[PDB]
C-alpha cells in the first residue's frame, strides 16, 4: 500500500491549518535568538515571554510569506514554489 | 505590590451582557486588553492631530467623531458614531 | 554556533503546509533561513535598543512588542 | 454631599468614563479635554468590544465549546470584512490561519 | 516606405518618458473626474488649484509604481505583454485587494 | 457624467511607458480606470472629511496632503 | 545686560534652536523639555539637510544646471541607499522616476 | 497680513555652506521644507513615545539619541548621532 504523491501533502495542509500550535521547536529557536542578540550586546538576558513573542511573530511572518509565494508560483502555471517566487513576493511587498 | 490597571472587568461585563453563559480564558483577555488599548490610542492620536490642524487646543466630541469617521471602516464607523452620540445625549440629560 | 540550522527542513515544510503550499522545491530551505535571519535581526536590534535606553539588562516582552509595532507588525497577547 | 454616582452610569455604559478621561488628560494629546469626549470614546470602545466578543462567542458556540480562546477571536476577526480591514496589520497570538486551499492544487 | 519593427518605438517611448518629469494625464479631464467623484460626498464643493494638482501628482505616482510591479509580475510568467491578471496579483501581494 | 473615459487609452499607455512596460494587452485600460477610480475615491473621501471638520466649503491642498499622509503616501511639495 | 547671543550661534549651528525648542514645547510631546534636546534635534536636522543638498547639488552640476529643481532632489534621494530607505514611502512632486529598463525587454 | 514661518532661510544658509555657487528654485524649497517638517515630526514623536514608555515627564538628549538610532537607517544614523553629540558639547561649554 502506498498513497499517490500529493495526497499526504493535502492531508498535512488540512491538518496544520486547523491547529494553532507553534511549528518550530522551542529550544533551537531560543538558541538562534540568543546567538543573534549576541552581536548587539554581550551578556544579555531574555524573559521567556520575549522569546515566545519573537517565535509567534516569526511564524506568522513566514506563514504569510509562504501564502504570497504560493500565489506567485500559481501565477506562473506551476505547483512547486521556487526561490524566485519568494524573491518576487518580497520585492513586490517592498522588503527588497 | 504595585497595582496593574487593565480593561478586564469591563470586558467581562460586556461579555456577560452579550453571552451570559460563555466564559473567557486568560490569553483571550490579554488579547482583548491589547485590542482596547490599540483602538484607544489610534482614535486619541487622530483626534489630537485634528485638533492641532485647526489650531485648537481642546479635544471635544467633534474631534472624536471625526477620528472615528476617519479610522473605522465602512458600516462599522456609522454604527460607532451612532453609539457615541447615543451616549453623550444621555449624559447631558442626567 | 551554527544554530540557524536548528530551523530544520521539516519545520520549514510544516510552515509551508500551514500556508497552503503543496509542493516545495529543494532550494527553498536556505532561502527561508536567510529570510528568517533577516527578520529576526531587525526585530532583535530594535528590541535591544529599547532595552538599552531603559538601562536594563534583560530583554522584556514589552521591548519585543514595541519593536514589532515599530515595523508595523502589531502583536496581540503579550504585554499590553 | 450627595451619594457619588459614576459618570459611566449616567451615560448608561460599562466602560469607565473617568479612567478614559484620566488617560486622555495624562496622555499628552491636547492641552484641554472636553466634558463629552470621554463619554464618546467609552461608548465607541464598548461598541467595538461588544461586536468582537459577540462574533467570538458565536464562533466558540459553533465549535461546541464554552470558553473563548484566541482561536475563536482570530476566526471572528478574519471572517468579517470590516473587522479584517480594521485589524489588517495585527497578529493574534495562538490564532492560527483561516483554512483555505487554492483550487489549482486539488485533484481533478 | 520606411517602417520600424514592433518594439522599437516602444523602447524609444520608454526612454523618453523615464527622462521627463511632466504630468502624463490631461489636466481638464482629470479635474472633471475629480469633481464628479467628490460630488457624491458633498454638494457644491470648491477646489483649490493646488488640491487638484496634488491629487493628480499622487494618482500618477501610484499608477506608475503599480505598473512597475505589474511588469515584474508579467516577466515572472515568461511574458512581455501586460495582462490584467498581473495587475490583480500585484495588488493582492501589495495588500490592497487582498 | 462619464468622465472616467476622460483618462484616455494613450494616457494610460504613457503612464505604462514611464513604468517600463514594453507591450500592453488591450484589456488593461478598463482595469486601470477601475484602479484609479478606487484610489481617487478613498483619497477624496478622506480629504472631504477633513474639509467638513473645519466647517469649510473649499477643499484645500492641506486636506489632500493630510488625506494622503494618513494612508502612508506622504507627498512633498504642497505644504 | 550683555548683548543677546542666539543658542544656534552658541552651539555652532545654522538651524534655529529657539524655534525648535518652542515647537517641542507647544507640540504636545511631553510635560517638560530638556535644555539640550533642541540642540541635538537642530544638529540632526542640519546634518540631514546638508546631506540631501550635497547630493542634489552634485546631481544638478552633472546636468549642467545652476539651480536645484525637484528632479535633482529625486535623483539624489533615489540613487542613495540610506536616503532611499529613509524616504521609502514618500512622493516628491515633479520628480519623475529613475531610468531603468528590464534586460529581457532589450533587443 | 499674517506671518508664515518656514525653514527657508536656514536651508538656504546650509546650501550656501555646501554649494556656494548653486541656487534653488521654489518647488525644491517647498520640498525641502516639507522634508524638514516630516523628519522633525517623526523624531519628536518617537522621543515622546520613548519618554512615555519609561514613565518620564521630560524629553532629554537621551530620548532624542535613541529616537535617531531607531529611525535613521544604517550608517546615516551613526553619523547623525556624532553631529548631535558635538552640538550638545559645544553648547554646554559655552
Amino acid at each position: 500500500h502506498r498513497y499517490r504523491p500529493g495526497t499526504v501533502a493535502l492531508r498535512e495542509i488540512r491538518r496544520y491549518q486547523k491547529s494553532t500550535e507553534l511549528l518550530i521547536r522551542k529550544l533551537p529557536f531560543q538558541r538562534l535568538v540568543r546567538e543573534i542578540a549576541q552581536d548587539f550586546k554581550t551578556d544579555l538576558r531574555f524573559q521567556s515571554s520575549a522569546v515566545m513573542a519573537l517565535q509567534e511573530a516569526s511564524e506568522a511572518y513566514l506563514v504569510a510569506l509562504f501564502e504570497d509565494t504560493n500565489l506567485c508560483a500559481i501565477h506562473a502555471k506551476r505547483v512547486t514554489i521556487m526561490p524566485k517566487d519568494i524573491q518576487l513576493a518580497r520585492r513586490i511587498r517592498g522588503e527588497r | 505590590k504595585t497595582r496593574k490597571e487593565s480593561y478586564a472587568i469591563y470586558v467581562y461585563k460586556v461579555l456577560k451582557q452579550v453571552h451570559p453563559d460563555t466564559g473567557i480564558s486568560s490569553k483571550a483577555m490579554s488579547i482583548m486588553n491589547s485590542f482596547v488599548n490599540d483602538v484607544f490610542e489610534r482614535i486619541a492620536g487622530e483626534a489630537s492631530r485634528l485638533a492641532h490642524y485647526n489650531k485648537r487646543s481642546t479635544i471635544t466630541s467633534r474631534e472624536i467623531q471625526t477620528a472615528v469617521r476617519l479610522l473605522l471602516p465602512g458600516e462599522l464607523a456609522k454604527h460607532a458614531v451612532s453609539e457615541g452620540t447615543k451616549a453623550v445625549t444621555k449624559y447631558t440629560s442626567a | 554556533r551554527d544554530n540557524i540550522q536548528g530551523i530544520t527542513k521539516p519545520a520549514i515544510r510544516r510552515l509551508a503546509r500551514r500556508g497552503g503550499v503543496k509542493r516545495i522545491s529543494g532550494l527553498i530551505y536556505e532561502e527561508t533561513r536567510g529570510v528568517l535571519k533577516v527578520f529576526l535581526e531587525n526585530v532583535i536590534r530594535d528590541a535591544v535598543t529599547y532595552t538599552e535606553h531603559a538601562k536594563r539588562k534583560t530583554v522584556t516582552a514589552m521591548d519585543v512588542v514595541y519593536a514589532l509595532k515599530r515595523q508595523g507588525r502589531t502583536l496581540y497577547g503579550f504585554g499590553g | 454631599r450627595a451619594k457619588a454616582k459614576t459618570r459611566s452610569s449616567r451615560a448608561g455604559l460599562q466602560f469607565p468614563v473617568g479612567r478614559v478621561h484620566r488617560l486622555l488628560r495624562k496622555g499628552n494629546y491636547a492641552e484641554r479635554v472636553g466634558a463629552g469626549a470621554p463619554v464618546y470614546l467609552a461608548a465607541v470602545l464598548e461598541y467595538l468590544t461588544a461586536e468582537i466578543l459577540e462574533l467570538a462567542g458565536n464562533a466558540a458556540r459553533d465549535n461546541k465549546k464554552t470558553r473563548i480562546i484566541p482561536r475563536h477571536l482570530q476566526l471572528a476577526v478574519r471572517n468579517d470584512e470590516e473587522l479584517n480591514k480594521l485589524l489588517g496589520r495585527v497578529t493574534i497570538a495562538q490564532g492560527g490561519v483561516l483554512p483555505n486551499i487554492q483550487s489549482v492544487l486539488l485533484p481533478k
